[PDB]
């Protein structure tokens, strides 16, 4: 109920339809479990990271098979075939080449570490906001209006379950900005004046909860000429009859 | 100084509608390098000693392809947030607001807006073998760098589809408010949407309805003012021009590095091969090969750094588009100075 | 290279000229006092579009800066992949080996400039087709100036977001990787031991950063709460 009040829907609608909400939540959880069980190509990022690291190590190993202008790529052969003072040239060439390879590998590792650090910071702030609280930012914790968040641990990463609110099928209604009862403009406190065929009601923004127009739902202000689209109707007074 | 007492308060009596511009880079030019062409330059005597460094060549090509696919991912993520494409309404009747400048004009190619036309004209951004062969008098740098295995790949999504996505987003946010961000779009009169925004920034909705004409006039005047300022002040799109100039300078200096001999007797393979026997020429060939490989590696590393910075900026732009455009943000200064109302 | 006529005229004491790349582009013929220009014979990029070799062996070739008419000027199997009957000029060079299709679907292999190539059953024969990109489903909003739409029902939805947290920590022994059980070597590495120390310091910094990231992401709260025994959550099943 607190979450529903947070996303701008009155808390009573949750208590009116609790069983449906529980059934929908359970069905959605089962559906995503089945999707994870079936669709294998879902955890692309973690596999990409581990494959990238393995490929970097494998190519670093493979670099040893190239002679950087020397006569051979193995120190034992050079040392067996040549005297020290002249073989030192080939040894120096190989040393320079392998140092360059190591430096390149280290630099690429630094780049990847910086990118992973950025991703980790994003994950940390997402955990702080969406999981430990309710976020009013749009699309930060999933499409729709955010309600809850359940974290799960995955190797070299994290997966979030963003439980969200999505409005279903709608209807077409005729609306007016204000209502002129008796020479006085009236404006809705929280909702919008919606009119069906031959009646006027007031409803909340994100749900259809028709209500009769009373002095407790509207506040008076101004006159009946300034507003562009004012219409005539009647306002119920819940004190005069008594 | 502020006249501060312990029982005194100041309260505003009027409001002014203001609009600002925020420019962020999203993507950089994609490039690919043919290492063997850049090093050996079509010599069969060369490209036989590059079998040892083919691994380095493959590493560079892999890194550059990764950068290119990252650029495509960035430009897709920034603008393709919403999927359903909404057609602009025919009748405007928006209560006074005139969105003519930003709404697309179908009387021109690519159906791009007036502001988009001016922005495209502000930033000063295909070839053929016959064109490069014939045009010798004008020493254009594009042909010279293309003759050395340096090619520029086009983006996957061109400007027409970007304009289409922008028009769809604008039409959705105008005819449906922010409800089209989550779920299906719901039509709302623009006055009701503006009242919703005013209620969001803590100002009672009635003050909007009591002062609609003044607000519409202020909005139109502000739009015209920024249009004139952008048409006059040329030094406004500094970042995008800086990005393209940086990429062009990097390519130009990579081309220029070919004129230095890394300790060899000469900086051209043809001269060394014509002046020396193979066994003593291989030393100079190896020296030049090592130098040019170092140059290519340096260029790749700098490109990686620039790509990382651009990715950070693109992520910022994507979240800004998600928050300020598809909704109303209560964070201060995130969507401009003042209290945020709209975003186009 | 390829020789051609040149408009430039050398000074009497000059023989050949050099460009910015310091290579010989223009020369003066010794037999006939004439100026000729030299240009490389290779110019242009080629890319190979293909589905998995597990699927099929057919390929499509994209020439980046060559019109399909001038393909013979640019360049058995290669000639077949150069001949016509399937040419398709695009905004990023002409494409040979694929069939144009009017319909638009989601992208599979990005050719570039709004063109995508994919494997489809163009009848159960298979062929590589090229089509324009599909942005999305067209739609319009029935917008009036006194009409509003209001939802009447709600749907609870759950989504998954996956983010990397850390990468594998590594360390490198420079002397072992370079020389290897060699007393003759590892004596000339005393000069580059400083570089070795620099690499080791960088790698240790990366590793401690990874540990810090792993700690920071998941250890936000300190007090550890035991799960309750009785669920009685009003209907929600958190099994
Ligand atoms: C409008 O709502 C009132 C409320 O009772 C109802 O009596 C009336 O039939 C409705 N009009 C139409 C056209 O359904
Ligand atoms: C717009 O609304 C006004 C009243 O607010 C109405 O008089 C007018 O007819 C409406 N526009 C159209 C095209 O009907
Ligand atoms: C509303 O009532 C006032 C006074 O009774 C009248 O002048 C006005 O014309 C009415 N408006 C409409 C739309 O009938
Ligand atoms: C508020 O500002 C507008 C435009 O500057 C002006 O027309 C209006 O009179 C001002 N309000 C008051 C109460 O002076
Ligand atoms: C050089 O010899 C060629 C072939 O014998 C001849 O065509 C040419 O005219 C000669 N050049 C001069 C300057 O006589
Ligand atoms: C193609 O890939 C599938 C899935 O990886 C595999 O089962 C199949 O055996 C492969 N084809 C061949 C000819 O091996
Ligand atoms: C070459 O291709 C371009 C592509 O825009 C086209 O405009 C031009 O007419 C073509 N020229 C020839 C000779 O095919
Ligand atoms: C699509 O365009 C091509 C080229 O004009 C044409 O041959 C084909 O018939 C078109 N397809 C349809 C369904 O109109
Ligand atoms: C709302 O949706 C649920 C499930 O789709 C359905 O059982 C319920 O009847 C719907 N509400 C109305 C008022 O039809």
């Amino acid at each position: 109920a607190y979450r529903f009040n947070g996303i701008g829907v009155t808390q009573n609608v949750l208590y009116e339809n609790q069983k449906l909400i529980a059934n929908q939540f359970n069905s959605a959880i089962g559906k995503i479990q089945d999707s994870l069980s079936s669709t294998a190509s879902a955890l692309g990022k973690l596999q990409d990271v581990v494959n990238q690291n393995a490929q970097a190590l494998n190519t670093l190993v493979k670099q040893l098979s190239s002679n950087f202008g020397a006569i051979s790529s193995v120190l034992n052969d050079i040392l067996s075939r040549l005297d020290p003072p002249e073989a030192e040239v080939q040894i120096d060439r190989l040393i320079t080449g392998r140092l360059q390879s190591l430096q390149t590998y280290v630099t690429q590792q630094l780049i990847r570490a910086a990118e992973i650090r950025a991703s980790a910071n994003l994950a940390a702030t997402k955990m702080s906001e969406c999981v430990l609280g309710q976020s009013k930012r749009v699309d930060f914790c999933g499409k729709g209006y955010h309600l809850m968040s359940f974290p799960q641990s995955a190797p070299h990463g994290v997966v979030f379950l963003h439980v969200t609110y999505v409005p279903a099928q709608e209807k077409n209604f005729t609306t007016a900005p204000a209502i002129c009862h008796d020479g006085k403009a009236h404006f809705p406190r929280e909702g919008v004046f919606v009119s069906n065929g031959t009646h006027w009601f007031v409803t909340q923004r994100n749900f259809y909860e028709p209500q009769i127009i009373t002095t407790d739902n509207t506040f008076v202000s101004g006159n009946c000429d300034v507003v562009i689209g004012i219409v005539n109707n009647t306002v119920y007074d819940p004190l005069q009859p008594e | 100084s502020v006249a501060y007492s312990n029982n005194s308060i100041a309260i505003p009596t009027n409001f002014t509608i203001s609009v600002t511009t925020e420019i962020l880079p999203v993507s950089m030019t994609k490039t690919s390098v043919d290492c063997t062409m850049y090093i050996c330059g079509d010599s069969t005597e060369c490209s036989n000693l590059l079998l040892q460094y083919g691994s380095f060549c493959t590493q560079l090509n892999r890194a550059l392809t990764g950068i290119a696919v990252e650029q495509d991912k960035n430009t897709q993520e920034v603008f393709a947030q919403v999927k359903q494409i909404y057609k602009t309404p025919q009748i405007k009747d928006f209560g006074g607001f005139n969105f003519s400048q930003i709404l697309p004009d179908p009387s021109k190619p690519s159906k791009r807006s007036f502001i988009e036309d001016l922005l495209f004209n502000k930033v000063t951004l295909i070839k053929q073998y016959g064109d490069c062969l014939g045009d010798i008098a004008a020493r254009d740098l594009i042909c010279a760098q293309k003759f050395n295995g340096l090619t520029v790949l086009p983006p996957l999504l061109t400007d027409e589809m970007i304009a289409q996505y922008t028009s769809a987003l604008l039409a959705g946010t105008i005819t449906s408010g922010w409800t089209f961000g989550a779920g299906a779009a719901l039509q709302i009169p623009f006055a009701m949407q503006m009242a919703y925004r005013f209620n969001g920034i803590g100002v009672t909705q009635n003050v909007l309805y009591e002062n609609q004409k003044l607000i519409a006039n202020q909005f139109n005047s502000a739009i015209g003012k920024i249009q004139d300022s952008l048409s006059s002040t040329a030094s406004a799109l500094g970042k995008l021009q800086d990005v393209v100039n940086q990429n062009a300078q990097a390519l130009n200096t990579l081309v220029k590095q070919l004129s230095s001999n890394f300790g060899a007797i000469s900086s051209v393979l043809n001269d060394i091969l014509s002046r020396l026997d193979p066994p003593e020429a291989e030393v100079q060939i190896d020296r030049l090969i090592t130098g040019r490989l170092q140059s290519l590696q340096t260029y790749v590393t700098q490109q990686l750094i620039r790509a990382a910075e651009i990715r950070a900026s693109a992520n910022l732009a994507a979240t800004k588009m998600s928050e300020c455009v598809l909704g109303q943000s209560k964070r201060v200064d995130f969507c401009g100075k003042g209290y945020h109302l709209m975003s186009f | 290279g390829v020789l051609t006529e040149s408009n430039k005229k050398f000074l009497p004491f000059q023989q050949f000229g050099r460009d910015i790349a310091d290579t010989t582009d223009a020369v003066r013929d010794p037999q006939t006092l004439e100026i000729l220009d030299i240009t490389p014979c290779s110019f242009g990029g080629v890319s190979v579009i293909t589905p998995g070799t597990n699927a099929s062996n057919q390929v499509a070739v994209l020439y980046q800066d060559v019109n399909c008419t001038e393909v013979p000027v640019a360049i058995p199997t290669w000639r077949v992949y150069s001949t016509g009957s399937n040419v398709f000029q695009t905004r990023a060079g002409c494409l040979i080996g694929a069939e144009h299709v009017n319909n638009s679907y989601e992208c599979d292999i990005p050719i570039g400039a709004g063109i995508c190539a994919s494997y489809q059953t163009q009848t159960a024969s298979q062929s590589i087709i090229a089509y324009t990109m599909s942005l999305g489903a067209e739609n319009s909003v029935a917008y009036s100036n006194n009409s509003i739409a209001i939802p009447t029902n709600f749907t609870i939805s759950v989504t998954t977001e996956i983010l990397p947290v850390s990468m594998t920590k590594t360390s490198v022994d420079c002397t072992m990787y370079i020389c290897g059980d060699s007393t003759e070597c590892s004596n000339l590495l005393l000069q580059y031991g400083s570089f070795c120390t620099q690499l080791n310091r960088a790698l240790t910094g990366i590793a401690v950063e990874q540990d810090k990231n792993t700690q920071e992401v998941f250890a936000q709260v300190k007090q550890i709460y035991k799960t309750p025994q009785i669920k009685d959550f009003g209907g929600f099943n958190f099994s």
